[PDB]
Order: C-alpha cells, then structure tokens, then sequence
RNA sequence: UUGUAUUGGAAUGAGUACAAUGUAAAUACCUUAACGAGGAACAAUUGGAGGGCAAGUCUGGUGCCAGCAGCCGCGGUAAUUCCAGCUCCAAUAGCGUAUAUUAAAGUUGUUGCAGUUAAAAAGCUCGUAGUUGAACUUUGGGCCCGGUUGGCCAACGGGGCCUUU
RNA sequence: CCACUCGGCACCUUACGAGAAAUCAAAGUCUUUGGGUUCUGGGGGGAGUAUGGUCGCAAGGCUGAAACUUAAAGGAAUUGAC
C-alpha cells in the first residue's frame, strides 16, 4: 500500500525519489540554478547605487486613481537600467539628474508592490543624506 | 418551574440528587432548569458573534472548571435574544470528562488519561497527555474550551481548514467526549448493575 | 590568538505579541513587585523554562538509576537554600509545579520590604541602588539579588551611611552650614 | 486606607577633583577629602490607533488630487485609513527598513501528503537490472544452589544436574 | 423443474465504515497513522512554446526550459432577482 516500497534495504530509491521531486519547490530552485548571480539587477545583494537619469510619473492601475512619482536609475555596476520609486510626496523635490542614489527592494521578493506597476524598488538615500531625514527637516542637502 | 417531565418532577422533589446519576444511566435532559439546580456553579463564555443577512449567530460555551462542558449554537433576530438561547441550548448538551496522571500517581488527576482525536468536516483535532507544569498548548479559541472544562496540561494537533470557527469547536468537543468511551484495564472488572430510579421512586414521578 | 571568551543570552520573548490577557497579567506583576521592564519578566520565565526541562528529562528515567538519584538530589537541595522550594515539597515532582511568583518572591528588592526598612517596593528599589542596604559585611547595590535563607538575619543598612550612623549627608550639611552663617551673623 | 492638586525637608551619581592604588610608564575601573538637583531644562526615544493586531463616533484642513496602503482596502466637501493638533497603545537605551535562511509547512511527507469529479494511473501485454517472497527440525517435565527487592515469605533475575541429549 | 457448488458480466439490500459533497463492496479495514511493488503532482499564465537530442519519405511523435507576469484560477452543493 501506500505506492512507495517499505523494504528494509530499499533506502537507494527512497533517496533518488525525493531529489527528483524537490525541483518542483519554487525557492529550492532558485537555489541550486544559481539565478540571482545570472539575472536580476542587484546580483544578490540587498542594496544597490546608481545615477538617476530622468524623472517619471506613473499611473496607478485601476481602480485607483493617482499619477504616482517614479525614476529612471542606470546601476554603477553593471550599467543595467531599472525604474524606482520615491516615498513621502514633496520628496520628488529632493532629486535631480545626475544625482547619486542609493536604492532598496520594495518588500516584495521582486514582485511589484500595490498599485504601481513594474515598479520593483525604492530611494533610500540621495547624495549621501536619506530621504527620511530631509522629509522630517532634520539635515540639509548640499547642491553639485 | 412547575416540572413537566417525569425526571423533572424527581429533581425538584430531591429524590435525585447527583448529576451522576443522570450520567450512569444515560437518561435524556430536556429542562434546562434540571442542570440549573444539580449544577449551580456553571459559569458561561460567548465566543463569537456576527451578523448574518438581518440576524445574528451565537457560539456559546458554558462549564464549571471541574470535569463539566457544554456547547451551543443559535441564530436569532437580536443579540441578546441569540445569546440568551445560546446558554439554553449549551446547559442541555453538558457531558462528562475523564481526565488522569501523565505518570506517577501523586495528588489530583491533572491531565488526560489517552490520547483522543475527533473530527468535524474536514477539522480533526487531537489531545496528548502532558508533564506537569505544561499549561493547555492550544489556539485561543480551543484553550477556552479546555479550561471551562478544568484542564491543566495538555498537548493538541491539529488538520484541516481550522478558519471554520464552529467545525473547530465541535470536533474539539468530540474529542474530549470520547475519553470515557475507552476502556483501559482498571475498568476491565465487573459490576453488578445499578436499578434505575424511575423505578425505585415511581409513584413519585407519576402524576 | 588567545582562546575566545563564552557568553550567552539570558531571556526569551513570547510569540505572540498582541495577546490581551497576557498583556494584562505582566502588568499586575510589575505593579506588585516593582519592576521597570517587561524584561525582567523574561528573564524569570526564561529560567523556569530550564529547570522543567531538566527535571523532565530525569523523571523518563528509571528510579535508582544513578545519575536520576545525583543530579536530581542536586537540583533540589539549590532549591531549597534560597527558598523557593518549600522544604515539605522536596521531591522531584513538586519541581514542576513552581511558577514565576515563587521567584520573585526572593529578590532583595522584595526582602527589604517584607523585613520593615522600607514602606513600598519603589521606596525600597531607591535605597538598596543609593547603597544604603549592606548584606552581612557587604554592601549590595543590585535589587534582584536572590536573598539565601541564611542571610535574612543579617540584612542591615551599611555602617557608611546615614541611617547606619555615619556623619549627615551632603544636602543636610550644606543647610546647617548655611544657617549657622546667618545665625553666625 | 485609596485617588487629584498648594507646600517642606531629606537621599544620591552623572560630572569635576587633592591623594593613594593600579601600570613597564600611563589612561580607565575599585576607594576617597572638597564641589556637584525643583519645569530635579541634569527635559527618552522609535513605530502605531478599520481588520489581521494592543489602542480614538475627538477637532481643524483638503478634494479621487496630493497621498496612504506587505494583504483586504481608504479618499469625489458630509475622511474611524490622507495632513495637523489633543489623547491613547506597544517595546524601551533602544526601535524601524531591505535581502538571505530556519520555524510556521503533514505546501517535499522514513516517522507523515495527494492522484473518480479539484494538479496528477502510462493505449495494452511481455520482460532484464532493482525491490519483495508460504509452512516444517529440542518441546515439555523434575531436583539442587541461588542474588536483588519488598514486607520467615512473595516477586523478579541467574547457575548446575537428570530426563535417548 | 427443484436443491447444492466453483468461475464470470451485472443487480437489489445493508454502513461497523469513508468522504468537501455528489456518492462508494471499495473510494472500507488511516492521527488507534507500516501486507508487497511500479508510475505521476506541488497556485494560475508564459507553454507543450524556445533550444539540444532521437525516430520518420513526409505529416509529425518522444524527451522538454527560463526571463517575465498575476491574486486568484478551480470542485461540490443551497436559495432564487429583472
């Protein structure tokens, strides 16, 4: 019963079975193929830097209704070119072309987040000071 | 109260005395003024309210914390109308509880005395015995249950969608029910068989 | 390089962080003993939580098999000298029904009020830190040391402080200085 | 004997410092003369208050926009979710975010999953490696010694000899 | 024609049981979890596509991905708007 043998010396395909079948575990995958190093932006890291292009506005998806603020950032080492999202409103203001930044996943193991669409990161800190601090007026930026 | 039935009448005259013996012989209850005088300690619990299309459902449980329990559900148009039938319904399922040592035999049972499972829908639900000091290792809802019934240690499992709130309960409640249905050897002697009381006090019950 | 010094962490967090009724009964404990953290909390259940695994372990073990009879007469006898085991429960299973109030009990926070010398427990927890309280011949400035049965009797004020017989304070002699050059007009 | 607000003496180290101690010489710790609390300004933070999940029918603003939102969702004047002010909650010298990994996961299953209709029994039969495979041969009965535990005696362990051996 | 028996395609009755239910002589003897043994699945799309191999005169068969994208897709059974 039970469509799997028993046998006190059947311990050689007992072993094999379940390694066949692990290929069908979604992380277990990603794992052993090595995907984060052949593909995906930040080569396995959970930071990365890069130097901001062009300034976006996205539309939300339906059914909400918002032009939502976004960036183009091209990666310092690797040239890849990805789009980032900036927090907390009147912070847009904060960033300009030619700016360096520094860039965070959005929580969501690279899917995107909410509304936004295609959007899989966000700014963390611009030119050295974090958004966090500037939004709360608590440090300055020096221009360049 | 004014008794309508022939075991009522024997309770409100004293004849009966015990809620053991309605339990050894297996008698039916159908006034819940019976378990409200052989039973005076029984305390109550409301575990979930919602509103339903308007209506509302009830889920209560009721029990003293020394080896009785009850559970009862109803839907009626308002919540205290829903809630005040819910303890009507809960009084008349009361059922007893075998509960024994992990091991050695000192001081007071404290845990139960096998292992028991019971299944409801899909939800199984399972108990183990416990080491002293262990406390009820269950969910929020299930540890209510156990302690109204006076519980100390006790492991649970569990299977299925356990979400269902009401499938939990009831297969929670089969499973402790079911601990006086398994014979172990200290039961295995044997006993002479008691005469009812509807027979020794007939002519009191009558009329 | 030289041989690394060992460590270890002393407490351990609950798992569910938002469960109403144990909210409420942490804080009846602090409020009773005078605690200043949820921690401290922690750190009473986090040894409790050994000593029952431990007595759990010898008690699957055979009676009479040697090392149930050495380690579990040394567990006990611990025990006992800083009394948070009564001396008529001195058996292994009455190991497993102790709880975090048999603990607290003990601390010298708490034996400094039971004993008199001070009039609350935050009155006491103030002295005992302004190292006013000396145990034996030692002062002891930490309010969860575990007071031993024998040292009881010789809890004390220390002899080098006020309320022990030493010279006044710093705010007590400034006010009498300051005075006696206005009277010493 | 318990709360809410006008008033009074006591206690102490953070810090500074003669000295001694420490040290190869020093710095710091432990000890100590003098000095060192009344918004004790000698002013504790970091995240939240629709649900999951502890905690607001409070008050002003705004206009599906700016924004919030892990997920379900909120917002088009009448906002329990945006922004600000009060109040409240949680952990606390620490608290939040990103990425990886463990538990939760009986969603990798030996213990321990599923395959009529939800993902999944190969058109059918033969057949090598591999895994698996019915019953039977000294059993019983006597006699001594015999250690441990329990209250002479009872139980549990063990040795020797005889019985076709 | 009557009685009995072995083997087969089915039927009726029965539920200690099983199941989410419809239902089931096996879909039973499973949290009281172990009679022997072979194959297959791990949310929905991209896709039975691309690429390599192999078989075929050809049409095609067998083996068979990833990047990326999304909060559902799906089963059984109740009540009943205009």
């Amino acid at each position: 019963g039970k469509g799997k043998p028993r046998g006190l010396n059947s311990a050689r395909k007992l072993r094999v079975h379940r390694r066949n079948n692990r290929w069908a575990e979604n992380n277990y995958k990603k794992r052993l193929l090595g995907t984060a190093f052949k593909s995906s932006p930040f080569g396995g890291s959970s930071h990365a830097k890069g130097i901001v292009l062009e300034k976006l506005g996205i539309e939300s998806k339906q059914p909400n209704s918002a032009i939502r603020k976004c960036v183009r950032v091209q990666l310092i080492k690797n040239g890849k070119k990805v789009t980032a999202f900036v927090p907390n409103d009147g912070c847009l203001n904060f960033v300009d072309e030619n700016d360096e930044v520094l860039l965070a996943g959005f929580g969501r193991k690279g899917k995107a987040k909410g509304d936004i669409p295609g959007v899989r990161f966000k700014v963390v800190k611009v030119s050295g000071v974090s958004l966090l601090a500037l939004w709360k007026e608590k440090k300055e930026k020096p221009r360049s | 109260w004014v008794p309508v039935t022939k075991l009522g009448r024997l309770v409100k005259a004293g004849k009966i005395t015990t809620i053991e013996e309605i339990f050894l012989h297996s008698l039916p209850v159908k006034e819940f003024q019976i378990i409200d005088t052989l039973l005076p300690g029984l305390q109550d619990e409301v575990m979930n309210i919602k509103p339903v299309q308007t209506r509302f459902k009830a889920v209560v449980v009721v029990g003293d914390s020394n080896g009785h329990v009850g559970l009862g559900i109803k839907t009626a148009k308002e919540v205290a109308g829903a809630i005040r039938a819910g303890i009507i319904i809960a009084k008349l399922s009361v059922i007893p509880i075998r509960r024994g040592y992990w091991g050695t035999n000192l001081g007071q049972p404290h845990s139960l005395a096998t292992k028991t499972t019971g299944k409801c829908g899909s939800v199984t639900v399972r108990l183990i015995p416990a080491p002293r000091g262990s406390g009820i290792v269950a969910s929020p809802a299930v540890k209510k249950l156990l302690q109204l019934a006076g519980v100390e240690d006790v492991y649970t499992q569990s299977n299925g969608k356990t979400r269902t709130l009401e499938n939990t309960l009831k297969a929670a409640f089969v499973a402790i029910g079911n601990t006086y249905g398994f014979l172990t050897p200290n039961l295995w002697a044997e006993q002479p068989l008691p005469v009812s009381p509807l027979d020794i006090y007939s002519d009191e019950a009558s009329a | 390089p030289r041989a690394p010094r060992t460590y270890s962490k002393t407490y351990s967090t609950p798992k569910r962080p938002y469960e109403s009724s144990r909210l409420d009964a942490e804080l009846k404990l602090a409020g009773e003993f005078g605690l200043k953290n949820k921690k401290e909390i922690y750190r009473i259940s986090f040894q409790l939580s050994k000593i029952r695994r431990a007595a759990r372990d010898l008690l699957t073990r055979d009676e009479k098999d040697p090392k149930r009879l050495f380690e579990g007469n040394a567990l006990i006898r611990r025990l006992v000298r800083v009394g948070v085991l009564s001396e008529d429960k001195k058996k292994l299973d009455y190991v497993l029904a102790l709880k975090v109030e048999d603990f607290l009990e003990r601390r010298l926070q708490t034996q400094v009020y039971k004993l008199g010398l001070a009039k609350s427990v935050h009155h006491a927890r103030v002295l005992i830190t302004q190292r006013h309280i000396a145990v034996g011949k030692q002062i002891v400035n930490i309010p969860s040391f575990m007071v031993r049965l024998d040292s009881e009797k010789h809890i004390d004020f220390a002899p080098t402080s006020p309320f022990g017989g030493a010279r006044p304070g710093r705010v007590a002699r400034r006010n009498a200085a300051r005075k006696a050059e206005a009277s010493g007009e």
